[PDB]
């Protein structure tokens, strides 16, 4: 694996520099550097290939460069639609491709879409029936990259979580859902659970009690 | 008009096998070089292999080099991959990718310059056989327009279905995509926003059908 700042943030305008670190055995050994766009439903996207060269359809915004085991991507006159990931790609001399672990980009030019957050409590039945699942469903959200974290009380609580990727709702926005598995005693034996979804720097936070 | 068209998502028990095609149109898939990479839910980009479909020839990193048979069928424009000894780890869309032109003069092999990608297909890995869904009401706020709905509980395979009120109530219903859990059962949940004062008079029901094990559960949700 190349190694990619697994995170950037940006602004319209100005530009953003995405790095790339491999060894002399790729990035170092050839110009066969390139970089690939792709946003959350859709398959990656060539824009930079043999380090600096553009593909068809992609602006003078993006440009490559190289030095010795570094390839970087330069985006100048900053727009919205990225938001999103980068990974970059080398050929290796075991005549092989190595990708970077992928810089998860988060630019800030466009408003928001922000998501409505539904919380359910474990319902009588289940509980009746030995088992409790709280459910917290995601919708109308935009762009579609969202982190969800779960708290009993105050405390972060990370085991018993099941959490879908955000997939395209019928709007052009984006849902999620959010399960967390309880024992019934674990459920009573608490002030209150919380489910809080964090879109872009901006957080909504349900909240329900037995 | 250069199109990479992938095999349909996919569920296998661990220690199994897998086989993906790759449909090409627009263009002669021998004359291209065709890469397999592959992206678990969430994670990123992982390289898999790189075979040309003249020759036959195929590199693949040490990991896959054992698990991995590539091979093709150009009297079908169609690419193959088959991946052995699947694990849950093994869990992600493998995609295919169209790389450089073939020549014996000029080496694109190792190239990663994609031009054209499939859609992606999902494998998933689960111990899981057939089971019946569990369906719980999701009781409105009691504060609350008010939101009320159905859990559709540890069922596998996919799909379950959903409909409320045998369909006679489509506004405001919105059935999220089932989460694969890790124990391998799926659930879901299936939510319908409605003005508050209908609760009490309007009875509301949501139509599970869940084909695979021949099961329906109309299930009714109240205060």
């Amino acid at each position: 694996v190349l190694t990619q700042p697994a995170s950037v943030s940006g602004s319209p305008g100005q530009s953003i520099t995405i790095s790339c670190t491999g060894s002399s055995s790729d990035v170092g050994s050839y110009n066969l550097v390139s970089w690939y766009q792709q946003h959350p439903g859709k398959a990656p996207k060539l824009m930079i290939y043999e380090v600096n060269k553009w593909a068809s359809g992609v602006s003078d915004r993006f440009a490559g460069s190289k030095s010795g085991n570094t390839a970087s991507l330069t985006i100048s006159r900053l727009q919205a639609e990225d938001e999103a990931n980068y990974f970059c790609s080398s050929s290796t001399n075991s005549a092989t491709v190595i990708f970077g672990g992928g810089t998860k980009l988060t630019v800030l030019g466009q408003p928001k879409g922000a998501p409505s957050v539904t919380l359910f409590p474990p319902s009588s039945e289940e509980l009746q029936a030995n088992k409790a699942t709280l459910v917290c469903l995601i919708s109308d959200f935009y762009p579609g990259a969202v982190t969800v974290a779960w708290k009993a009380d105050s405390s972060p609580v990370k085991a018993g979580v099941e959490t879908t990727t955000p997939s395209k709702q019928s709007n052009n926005k984006y849902a999620a859902s959010s399960y967390l598995s309880l024992t019934p005693e674990q459920w009573k034996s608490h002030r209150s659970y919380s489910c809080q979804v964090t879109h872009e720097g901006s957080t909504v936070e349900k909240t329900v009690a037995p | 008009q250069v199109q990479l068209v992938q095999s349909g998502a996919e569920l296998k028990k661990p220690g199994a096998s897998v086989k993906v095609s790759c449909k090409a149109s627009g263009y002669t898939l021998s004359d291209y070089y065709v890469h397999w990479l592959r992206q678990a839910p969430g994670q990123g980009l992982e390289w898999v292999a790189w075979i040309n479909p003249t020759s036959g020839r195929t590199i693949s990193p040490r990991k896959f080099q054992g698990r991995v048979t590539m091979t093709t069928d150009t009297s079908m424009n169609v690419a193959y991959m088959e991946l052995r000894g699947l694990r849950s780890d093994d869990t992600a869309v493998y995609f295919c990718a169209r790389g450089g032109w073939i020549s014996l003069y000029v080496d694109y092999s190792y190239y990663p310059n994609f031009d054209s990608w499939g859609q992606g297909t999902l494998v998933s890995v689960s111990g899981a056989s057939t089971k019946g869904p569990s369906v719980f009401p999701l009781a409105p706020s009691s504060k609350s327009t008010a939101a009320l709905g159905c859990l559709v509980k540890d069922y596998f395979p996919e799909p379950v279905t959903v409909s409320w009120n045998s369909g006679a109530l489509t506004s405001g219903v919105h059935t999220f995509p089932a989460v694969l859990q890790s124990s391998g059962l799926y659930s879901l949940s299936s939510v319908v926003t409605v003005p508050s004062s209908s609760l009490g008079t309007q009875t509301y029901i949501c139509n599970v059908n869940h084909k695979p094990s021949n099961t329906k559960v109309d299930k009714r949700v109240e205060p």
